[PDB]
């Protein structure tokens, strides 16, 4: 919903961006759900970067990797060690 | 304005018209076949990534058109696709491919006929019988005429089959059908126009004279269909007698090769070898366009 | 400096239906009040001999059919445009001055200019439009070689088989003569062509027969028309046959005018007979034939000489002219130029 | 429906011609744009109003 | 047979060249400040209008007030000027960056962008003629716009600035100017922002007691119905002399945008040529 | 100037040479054109010409009928000129016998994509149409051409008669039991919120009142039911952003005694409509009330 | 059958004296409003006075007025007089009836007459019970001024007690405009205003709920760090109580707007006259002026 | 379905005719069959054809 | 020459490549003329032409 009340400055990337978003209810497999998150994840992450108009890796096949954007360091300190601990 | 009003003081046909002198031919005469994705641009395949797979080894780009509301438009007509970067021939001639079984009989080929594979000339049917004429047309269990077998092509004959389906403009419109595009066997294929054209003698031929006619754009290089008005139609021989005409075409560079090496008059005398076979041009046409060029 | 050297405007060439050979395939009637009506109807009336059946044979009957005639309308249109500068001009002066003159000479001219272009160019449609509806209704030449050889061979309304022959003869013959000139060129196959094709036409129904006589020898019968190519490939194979001569032609159109019996019937049941006081005449006098029809009568007094070119086919004679001239310079396509398409 | 009363009443000019086909062929395969065909004698024509 | 007309000397000199430079507009439109016989070049065009401080919705007030004229043929020391009358029928250069189609509504607005021939001290500028669906969008997209002039530092501003500043129609894709200079405002901008900001503040806690009491009597029943929406919108979120002068701020608050609320229907079309620049139209008042 | 020029009569078009016969008077000249007399020279009305597709010609091959333009965002044609007797077919406020008449005789391939382009779009009907007066001649073929007047009295090239304008039975509205004689007719398109899709009405109403403020208290007093919905769906569906409830367009002044009732026939089909003969076209913009 | 006349011809049936034909030679080039149109019609059908009635509401009369015809004065002479009704967008010339100054350049409306000053100039023909009362043509700051304080004073009737009303009212009856001022006579509540009320306080509360965030905000945000006489006034009419924005979205944003677009036009409407006369120049007495005609 | 174009143009012989009623109540209670009532002047009578 | 009729209009491709093929059809066939062949008949044609 917030994807499609945004403005851009390029708008048919950010719309075929939320259309591979827009769709991805888990399909109540376990090995697909990791996958398709997967997916979506990588476009949420170009969409936000986009939404900022951060760099964004155009290189083919070198696709965008996940990560957070603009959150400060100790909070993103405090989530890797719970990442960690999930682990 | 000044507004003239003309009486015919003939009783029968006072006036004649004949094709005297003949120039040099604006079609290639080629084998450049159309796209059927431009004609047919609505369908696609249900897994998106066989689609990709097919366009991509096909040659053909993905369509995409503005909103829902372009396809209206499209399917009311619009040229839709560009002009090649040059031509030294003429336009690029229509090729339409109508599958066909391997077993037909290949004499088929070296007389005119209709390549619907049912003879349906309307001079012969009954005046305005339009049962008979649908019998003539498609009932296959009545024995057809010049080819007292039921068929000579069943998957393009029928009713139901596929080059009516596919070809016949009426039945066309149930799927995706971009107008402008002139389908060469679109005349062929009209049962309903063929039905609606089967007058007596001197009104069939007043009709061929008045409206069987059609137009072809001069200003692009595939066979797009214009409005009337801008370019006079084209007289049509084939409409009139429902009938196709032969080209030389050969299935083995041999005996093309004799055919070019030998004197004149090899071109309207057909041969076959053990697989392969030449069949040759009814009219001379290939000698006597290329004698004064 | 830089030298201008004489100025040229163009020498407009002028054209007429009149001058024109299809003029001799016309005739010609001027009608100044055309525009209220819109129908024009001909009626024939032919009883047809019957030979006296031999015995025991079924017998024939006195018959008789009885066929009208109609009117096709084909109006023509030529727009024109002035601009505001001779429009006020035109109708105006400022203090009287040599440039004041100079600009009224140049508006007053224009608008003639254009006037006189538009009346050229009315005519020009004129005789586009006759030879539009002239090509329009005639067929080809395979249909009508094929109805000349059946004259005989159906007396009925047409059996199953007999338009199966003529289909065959339909396709044969369109085989055979799909093109002409391109193919054979043996003076005597391409003359006995050219006959058929003349003799394959029935005769008009009303002779104009003091119009288009050849200066001393005979009357012209046919008119036939070519694009400059295929006249001048004709005229180098036929020199034999081929003669230069002056015909007669009439020179203005032909004139109709209502009567008032005519006027008085219009105003009350919104029809007119032609030539009303000849019919009152030979119907009260009891006469049944008539010594002319309304449109013979019409027809122009005065004949003027014009040169064109003619050839014989065998008693028969027919005019030769090619229309490159009524489309030299102009827009539309000339229609002779015809497209014909295979599959 | 023309009035064909009127067209054989009235007083005609003679014109010898000869239609391309046989005169019943071009009739009976429509060829004109409106016909009126009797066989023996039609006395509608001795009727007027 | 003359008719009525205006006369324009031009007060300084014009070369040949500029003449047949000025001669290409045979029939574009001119506006003039007032209905004058004979008017002196400077008051022609709208360049007279344009200052530094005063804004676009200045000029659009000054040429709803001025006199709309088409012009006639240029000639020798004197351009006349025709002045229409209503209902009939005249030609005028499409100068604006938009085409037209038959049965279009056409507006004037003031410009926003070869150029026009110019002087020492002077330059000739002419009003863009306009249908109207892209006026109301540009009026509409311009104002807006002056609304997020106070935001601006914010990058989401920025965008969507940038994407408001983009207009799209036929053929026609040009950008529209960025109603904000220094991050500040033209001050007659501002006048209408705060106006229309104002006129949409005091309606929100004025309404409430008047339509209360009017909730009584309503048998047409949908007054009630505004009452509950009012509230439903109060759960989104005095002296009878400050109660009367609130009212009037309100009113005269309102009139305030009226400049900018309702169209002149100045022309509608008569079809064009493939020169489209020149096309045929009917005026109206 | 001198007082003689200045006290002369006006001058008179009413017996002076045309342009073209002062011309060829001047150079002694005579074409084949009869110059003298131009037709059309005292025309008051002003015309436009019109290109419409064979389809829509339908009900117009009778003198006489709105035509309306709509508007379509592609590319390819982006206006297509319609007849107000098929926009009904789209209405609410048409009988099911009329609007299944309509369907029936209009079912020509390109109608069928102008009814698409009315409603494949979110935008209301108001925004999308546009008014261009009387219509007043056919020229049929593939492409047929149309004559049609916006500032006008409506009549045939001579004048030699007056030419009316039909408005269907379903859609005609009156708001007074008794007519002064001159009254205005009116465009008015009306909403209704209530249904899932805005449900359009479409109506033409003749009145006595020519002034805006009290023609829109009469049509929000008889609109009540559809103002109404309009508040509903706007109370009831929050973040939509529904307008006007109705809008009005000005477009005629006729004599009221000239009203007759009639029917028209096309497609041996027949229909009821109303008839104005000694009309007249004055036209207005679109503008909204609620 | 029947045809709109354009040329009026109005016949007095009382025995008029020198003075009547006298004051009307006065009256030439003035505006004249008819309830039908004739060729031939009596004079007790010209004029407004056929409508007052005791009641005497200032709405009722505006309202009746909106509805009716003008029409011009030309070619006074004896107990005949020629009317003729003025077609859209040509140029006349007209004689002011009130005392209102002119300006050029402006636009002009139609009003019922107002109480000005010793209320001298009631000589308009007066005869048998029966006057010539000529409506006003007023500037139109001056109309809208008068629309809006009738609305103003209709709403504050309600909620208030009867004195307070009656202070309101009084102070709400006077107008000030180009160095001159006026009384509006009987102001009186009716229900005629009850429905304006009513319409006026609906399109109100839709553009209070139509306006955005955005919208409502810029005037609180704005007051923070600019300052001037404009915005002091603003501030002070308005009740007393940086962040990045909540939303963003221009396309519901303009969408919104243009609703309130449409409300405000709607709001506008009610105090709106028709526009009749756009003017051009004025004879510097001020008594004629040249005008063209619309609507 | 009458003509009465042709009674408007035609020439017509000039009579005192003196209805027993007046004459509108009598084209308005149809005695007679075929009325035509136009009022004002009517151009239709110019349109031959 | 023989193009002279089809386009007195700004010149399209397809007219352009019928020019074409004119172009080399008639340069192999009239390259050498004198040389390939004395025909009387032809080559007063050719003059002419």
């Amino acid at each position: 919903r917030r994807g499609y009340t945004y403005p851009f400055g390029d708008r048919g990337k950010a719309r075929d961006h939320l259309a591979v978003l827009d769709r991805t209810e888990f399909d109540t497999d376990v090995r697909h759900d990791a996958e398709i998150v997967e997916r979506a994840l990588v476009s949420a992450v170009i969409l936000a970067k986009m939404s900022v108009r951060e760099t964004l890796v155009t290189a083919i096949g070198q696709t965008e990797p996940i990560a957070f954007v603009h959150l400060k360091d100790t909070e993103v300190q405090r989530i890797e060690e719970n990442l960690e601990g999930v682990r | 304005t000044q507004n003239i009003n003309t009486v015919d003081m003939g009783l029968g046909y006072t006036s004649n018209t004949c094709v005297a002198y003949v120039n040099r031919v604006r079609t290639d005469m080629g084998v450049r076949v159309q796209d059927l994705f431009r004609v047919f641009p609505m369908n696609v395949y249900r897994h998106d990534e066989v689609d990709r797979w097919i366009r991509h080894a096909a040659g053909v780009e993905r369509p995409q058109l503005l909103d829902t509301e372009t396809i209206s438009m499209l399917t009311f007509g619009s040229m839709s696709e560009r002009n090649a970067a040059a031509t030294v021939h003429g336009q690029k001639a229509a090729c339409e491919l109508i599958l066909t079984p391997v077993t037909m009989d290949v004499n088929y080929f070296k007389i005119p006929n209709n390549p619907r594979g049912r003879a349906s000339c309307m001079l012969a049917v009954d005046p305005y019988d339009t049962e008979a004429a649908t019998k003539a047309i498609y009932d296959h269990r009545e024995a057809d005429a010049q080819t007292f077998a039921a068929t000579h092509n069943p998957w393009a004959s029928q009713a139901g089959c596929l080059s009516d389906v596919l070809y016949n403009t009426r039945h066309r419109e149930r799927l995706g059908y971009n107008s402008k595009f002139y389908s060469p066997c679109a005349q062929y294929f009209n049962t309903e126009e063929i039905i609606a054209a089967n007058k007596t003698l001197f009104k069939t031929i007043d009709e061929y004279l008045l409206r069987a006619k059609d137009c072809i754009r001069g200003d692009t290089d595939t066979q797009y269909v214009c409005v009337e008005g801008t370019e006079q139609l084209i007289e049509n021989p084939c409409r009139l007698t429902q009938e196709a005409l032969p080209i030389l075409s050969t299935t083995t560079l041999a005996l093309m090769e004799t055919k070019l090496k030998g004197g004149a008059g090899a071109f309207a005398t057909s041969e076959t070898h053990f697989g392969n076979y030449v069949v040759g041009e009814i009219i001379p046409l290939q000698q006597s366009m290329l004698f004064n060029s | 400096f830089e030298a201008i050297f004489g100025t040229f405007c163009n020498r407009l060439e002028w054209v007429y239906f009149l001058t024109s050979g299809l003029a001799a395939a016309a005739h010609a009637i001027k009608f100044h009040d055309l525009n209220k009506l819109t129908t024009g109807k001909m009626l024939f009336h032919v009883q047809v001999p019957r030979v006296a059946s031999g015995a025991g044979l079924p017998t024939s009957r006195q018959t008789t059919i009885m066929v009208t005639k109609y009117s096709e309308k084909s109006p023509i249109t030529i727009p024109f445009e002035l601009s505001a500068a001779c429009l006020t001009y035109l109708r105006e002066t400022f203090e009287g001055t040599i440039l004041d003159k100079i600009l009224n000479v140049e508006a007053m001219h224009t608008v003639l200019r254009a006037l006189k272009n538009t009346a050229d160019a009315m005519e020009r449609g004129l005789i586009h439009s006759f030879l539009q509806t002239l090509l329009r209704k005639a067929p080809p030449y395979f249909v009508v070689q094929t109805l000349v050889e059946n004259a005989t061979l159906a007396r009925q309304a047409l059996n199953r088989i007999q338009r199966s022959n003529i289909l065959q003869s339909f396709k044969a013959k369109m085989l055979a003569t799909l093109f002409l000139l391109n193919r054979t060129r043996d003076r005597d196959y391409v003359l006995k062509f050219l006959t058929r094709l003349a003799e394959a036409a029935t005769d008009s129904i009303l002779d104009n027969p003091t119009t288009y006589t050849t200066s001393s020898g005979a009357k012209i019968s046919g008119v036939m028309v070519s694009t400059a190519n295929v006249m001048q490939i004709i005229m180098s194979l036929l020199s034999s046959h081929i003669t230069k001569e002056t015909v007669s032609a009439p020179a203005t159109y032909g004139n109709f005018v209502l009567s008032p019996e005519n006027a008085v019937t219009a105003i009350s049941y919104h029809s007119i007979l032609a030539d009303f006081n000849s019919y009152k005449a030979h119907l009260t006098s009891g006469q049944p034939h008539l010594p002319n029809d309304s449109l013979s009568q019409a027809g122009a007094h005065s004949l003027t000489p014009l040169s064109m070119d003619v050839i014989r086919l065998g008693e028969k004679t027919v005019i030769m002219e090619n229309l490159r001239r009524v489309y030299k310079n102009t827009d539309t396509k000339d229609p002779l130029e015809r497209n014909v398409d295979l599959t | 429906m023309e009035n064909w009363s009127a067209l054989e009443l009235l007083p005609k000019v003679g014109i010898p011609t000869d239609f391309l086909t046989h005169v019943k062929t071009s009739a009976g395969e429509e060829m004109f744009e409106a016909l009126r065909i009797y066989y023996g004698d039609d006395p509608e024509r001795y009727n007027i109003h | 047979a003359m008719e009525a007309n205006i006369f324009c000397t031009f007060d300084h000199k014009l070369s040949i060249a500029d003449v047949g430079k000025l001669t290409k507009l045979v029939a574009a439109v001119v506006p003039i400040p007032q209905r004058l016989h004979l008017i002196k070049h400077y008051q022609l065009g709208l360049h007279q209008f344009v200052d530094h401080t005063r804004g676009y919705v200045r000029l659009r007030g000054l040429l709803r007030n001025m006199t709309l004229t088409l012009m006639r043929r240029v000639e020798g020391n004197q351009i006349l000027l025709h002045v229409p009358t209503h209902g009939l029928l005249y030609t005028v250069l499409n100068t604006g960056p938009v085409t037209w189609e038959k049965g279009d509504a056409l507006c004037v607005l003031p410009p926003l962008f070869e150029n026009l021939l110019t002087l020492g001290q002077w330059e000739l500028v002419l009003p863009w003629i306009v249908p109207m669906p892209l006026a109301l969008e540009i009026n509409q997209r311009l104002l807006i716009m002056g609304l997020f002039s106070l935001d601006r530092s914010y990058e989401e501003v920025k965008a969507a600035v940038q994407q408001l500043q983009t207009i799209t129609f036929r053929d026609a894709t040009f950008t529209i100017p960025d109603p904000v200079i220094d991050q500040h405002l033209l001050i007659d901008m501002k006048t209408a922002c705060l106006s229309m900001s104002m006129v949409a503040n005091l309606a929100s806690e004025l309404t409430m007691t008047y339509v209360r009491k009017l909730a009584l009597e309503d048998s047409s029943m949908l007054l009630v119905k505004c009452q509950e929406l009012l509230m439903r919108l109060d759960r989104e979120r005095v002296s009878p002399d400050d109660e009367i002068a609130r009212l009037s701020a309100l009113f005269v608050m309102l009139r305030q945008l009226d400049d900018l609320i309702r169209e002149q229907v100045v022309f509608t079309v008569c079809d064009v040529s493939p020169d489209n620049k020149s096309a045929t139209c009917i005026f109206k008042g | 100037m001198d007082a003689r020029a200045v006290a002369k009569r006006p001058r008179d078009p009413a017996d002076e040479d045309n342009e073209l016969v002062t011309a060829l008077k001047a150079k002694r000249e005579v074409n084949t054109i009869s110059v003298r007399y131009l037709y059309h020279a005292d025309h008051q009305a002003l015309t436009a010409r019109f290109f419409v597709p064979e389809g829509l010609v339908e009900f117009e091959a009778q003198p006489g009928a709105l035509l309306i333009r709509m508007e379509t965002g592609c590319d390819s044609p982006r206006h297509l000129y319609i007849s107000l007797y098929l926009l009904g077919i789209r209405a609410s406020n048409v009988s099911a016998s009329t609007r299944c008449l309509l369907e029936s005789v209009y079912t020509a391939s390109a109608a069928r994509a102008a009814l698409q382009w009315l409603d494949l779009g979110p935008h209301l009907l108001h925004r999308r149409l546009e008014t261009l007066g009387c219509v007043k001649t056919v020229s049929l073929g593939i492409t047929s051409l149309l004559t049609c007047v916006m500032r006008g009295y409506l009549y045939n090239t001579l004048k030699t008669e007056v030419f009316a304008l039909m408005i269907p039975k379903d859609m005609y509205l009156t708001w007074e039991e008794t007519r002064g004689r001159l009254q205005y007719v009116y465009l008015i398109i009306v909403y209704d919120y209530d249904g899932p899709e805005t449900r359009p009405g479409i109506y033409v109403l003749t009145s006595s009142i020519a002034h805006w403020q009290t023609l829109v208290d009469v049509a929000r007093g008889k609109f009540a039911r559809e103002r109404c919905s309009f508040v509903n769906r706007r109370i009831t569906r929050p973040r939509q952003i529904p307008l006007c409830t109705g809008v009005i367009q000005k477009l005629g002044w006729c004599l009221a005694d000239d009203i007759h009732t009639s029917f028209l026939v096309h497609k041996e089909l027949k229909l009821s409509v109303v008839r104005l003969d000694n009309f007249s076209v004055e036209l207005g913009d679109f503008r909204e009330f609620v």
